[PDB]
RNA sequence: CGCCCGCCCCCCGGCGACGCGCACGGGGACCGCGGCGGGCGGCGCCCCGGCCCGCGAACGCCCCGCAGCCCCCGGACGCCUUGCGCGGAGAGGGGGGCCCGGGGGCGGACCCCGCGCGUCCCCGGCCGCCCCUGAAAAGCCGGGGGGCGCCGGCCGCGCGCCGUACCGACCGCAGCAGGACUCCGGGGUCAGCAGCCUCUAGCGCGGGAGCGAACGCGGCUCAGGGAAGUCGGCAAGCCGGCUCCGUAACCUCGGGAAAAGGAGUGGCUCUGACGGCCGGGUCAGAACUGGAACGGACGCGGGGAUCCCGACUGUUUACUAG
RNA sequence: UACUCCGCGCCCCGGAGGACUGAGGGGGAGACGGGUUCCGCGGCGCCUGCAUCUGGCCGCGGGUGACUCGGGCCUAAGCGGC
């Protein structure tokens, strides 16, 4: 497992290297409402958290069928 | 808990210099064993039995062909020190003889 | 032992297999008086010496 | 800093039925409460005053911990209605009565 | 001599060997525990690694010598004839 | 010295790869104390004084890492350890590089908060010791010379054969008070891993009842005397921890020596001393007070004056001689 | 060092009480040796030096999975071949 930096997100899955993406939200402690997003690649597991939950949706959305996607929006 | 002793890890029981663990605890709140492996030495001087730098403690296989070399004419068999001596003796000699 | 060679393994495996009685049917197919195997063995009294 | 401004509660309306009335435990903890292991000095900084559904208590400037209210409530409940009831924390701030 | 008149380093043998003993290895010990001047750098600084090997701790240069001395008579001797004779043969070649 | 990764041959090297020790320092785990959150017990009187729980791996990337070793400027009675040790063959100072079985941050994974003595394991730099100097090879890598030439990135596949239950259930003719190698090791009292009580875990083992003779086996006490007993002080008894006082003849000058021999020691309430920008225990002194009592169980030298033999530590007739 | 009451029986199982081993363990695991003693169901003809409804006993069925742990490779003291 590594973390991935935004740019070379998109284009991991321009390249057609990423398997699979999730999106989670985390809203308890310093993890303050901000989403975690997992994608799953050959070799490791890369995970970016954006600072807030609007670019997630930006982002997630600027790679809209291009990897399959889950949420899990855990609220427990 | 009110119990921390555990069993060995390894196929039988002596404890040799390669036979060696440390405890930690894991998610399930349990005390578990980890080998401690043996750390090599770095390539010494040839003159010298100094260790030479530049070259971490690490057996050679496991390191790219960058991170076991040094940037030098003898790099990695002898010291800069020992390295002056060999080029002041030959020149000085040749000039001599 | 719990380190053994297969060749070991194998020669303790038929002699537990072959610790077992004479069946039912065979006793009175052969019309049979003594209805007991004596080359049966018990863990606790033999050396298998194997 | 001991700014206080905390609040507790015990939710008593459960044990309704039941003849608790919330004076009488008013009472009981403002003659009973220590600080500093000293009586004297408690009704400058501890006020409990009977509200709707429980005893309500506000202090200023000074601090302590939800157990010691659970340790006075049992007390209270020691003196009569042994063996009913029960203390549980429901909230940040709050507790409550439930029957065994 | 704060502490003993006459045993020394032999102190650490109780009284358990008798006296000749204990006075050649007063003389032996005191000897072979020293600090020798180094012929390579003019320190005191050669110490006794094994029997009849002296390492200097300066420079680092080995030396084969006696047993409990860096020098011993003989080699004085010896080394003295032998430059003596080496130079009678270099004159008629 | 760094950063982004060439192979084959001859030669030169390295790693694998190594003793013991009193101390000193660092990391981990364990342990304890305080705070906050959750749960429980008992309660004649007290009780914010009792008990339980509060978890974070391998691996990837970035920072930090004392001591050690090295580079630049320059040109000295200084630097420094518990101990040492180092310097014109270049110290101190200032600025850098390398290694460090480790730590922190972010990922793995939506992490209660602080503090401290000790214990065990591992590592580090030193110092000490030897008529004792404390394995080898497969395998892997580097350098020099020569000859050759993509060598890395991404994506896919693959990894054969054999062991694997359980046990002191093993050997002593037995389900025999014998013998039988190693690993993990909490709390209190304490110098202590000793003795005594205990949390965790495990468990009531060739059967029971009555009675309370002799005699036996294993223990306890005993007036006055104190070895008169006996081949013979055999057996039992006396002493014993710690602190202070005081210690002879003789001697291979190292010892003898805990010589011999005296005095004190509980509880409670206080006083002083020793660090750091709260912590910790230890040492010393005083008042009061208990049947003239305090190492209150436990644990734990009886001593002295001489003669013979062997210098001493060591070894010996497994099953009658140490 | 040691059992008792009740279900139910001094010995099995359950609850309650009272004790013990006492971290060099009557604890938790391996090496060697043993070789199925392991697990579930049933049973008391033998054995369990008293009993037994218990059992390492008797009958019937089951149970041991590896690219990463060990062996297979190396060499020691040695042994063999030439
Ligand atoms: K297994
Ligand atoms: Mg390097
Ligand atoms: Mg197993
Ligand atoms: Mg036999
Ligand atoms: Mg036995
Ligand atoms: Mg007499
Ligand atoms: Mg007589
Ligand atoms: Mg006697
Ligand atoms: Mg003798
Ligand atoms: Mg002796
Ligand atoms: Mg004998
Ligand atoms: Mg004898
Ligand atoms: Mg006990
Ligand atoms: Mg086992
Ligand atoms: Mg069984
Ligand atoms: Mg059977
Ligand atoms: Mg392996
Ligand atoms: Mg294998
Ligand atoms: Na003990
Ligand atoms: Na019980």
């Amino acid at each position: 497992p590594n973390t991935i930096t935004e740019e070379n997100l998109m284009k991991m899955i321009a390249d057609g290297r990423g398997k699979k993406l999730v999106v989670k939200s985390c809203s308890k402690g310093r993890l303050q409402g901000k989403v975690k997003l997992k994608l799953r690649t050959a070799k490791y597991l890369y995970t970016l958290t954006v600072p807030n939950a609007d670019d997630a949706k930006s982002i997630v959305k600027g790679c809209k069928d291009k990897v399959e996607v889950q949420y899990v929006n855990d609220s427990e | 808990m009110a119990d921390c002793r555990v069993t060995c890890r390894f196929h039988s029981t002596y404890r040799t210099r390669s036979k060696i663990v440390r405890y930690k605890r894991t998610p399930g709140n349990r005390l578990t064993s980890l080998r401690v492996k043996k750390l090599p030495n770095a390539p010494h001087c040839a003159e010298t039995g100094k260790q030479i730098h530049g070259i971490p403690r690490v057996i050679p296989q496991h390191l790219t062909r960058q991170q076991r070399k040094v940037s030098r004419p003898y790099g990695g068999k002898l010291c800069g020190s020992a390295l002056r001596a060999h080029i002041l003796e030959s020149f000085l000699n040749e000039e001599n003889q | 032992s719990a380190n053994k060679t297969l060749e070991r393994k194998l020669r303790l495996g038929k002699k537990i297999r072959m610790n077992k009685n004479i069946p039912r049917w065979v006793i009175l197919k052969d019309k049979l008086k003594k209805r007991w195997n004596y080359k049966r063995h018990h863990w606790r009294r033999s050396h298998l010496k194997l | 800093k001991e700014q206080g401004n905390i609040r507790f509660a015990v939710d008593c309306s459960a044990g309704k039925d039941l003849e608790l009335n919330l004076n009488e435990f008013a009472d009981y903890v403002r003659t009973h409460f220590k600080i500093n292991n000293r009586k004297h000095g408690v009704a400058e900084k501890v006020a409990c005053s009977v509200e709707g559904d429980s005893l309500v208590i506000q202090t200023t400037g000074y601090e302590f911990a939800k157990r010691y209210v659970k340790y006075l409530t049992k007390r209270f409940l020691y003196q009569d209605y042994q063996g009913v009831f029960r203390v549980l924390s429901t909230d940040k701030e709050t507790y409550t009565l439930k029957p065994y | 001599a704060k502490r003993t008149k006459k045993v020394g380093l032999t102190g650490k043998y109780g009284t358990r060997y008798g006296r000749a003993a204990r006075k050649q290895l007063l003389k032996i010990e005191t000897s072979q525990k020293a600090k020798y001047t180094c012929p390579f750098c003019a320190k005191d600084k050669v110490r006794r690694t094994a029997c009849g090997i002296w390492t200097c701790r300066s420079c680092s240069k080995t030396m084969a010598g006696g047993a409990y001395s860096l020098h011993t008579e003989p080699a004085n001797a010896a080394r003295a004839t032998i430059r003596r004779l080496r130079l009678a043969r270099e004159d008629a070649q």
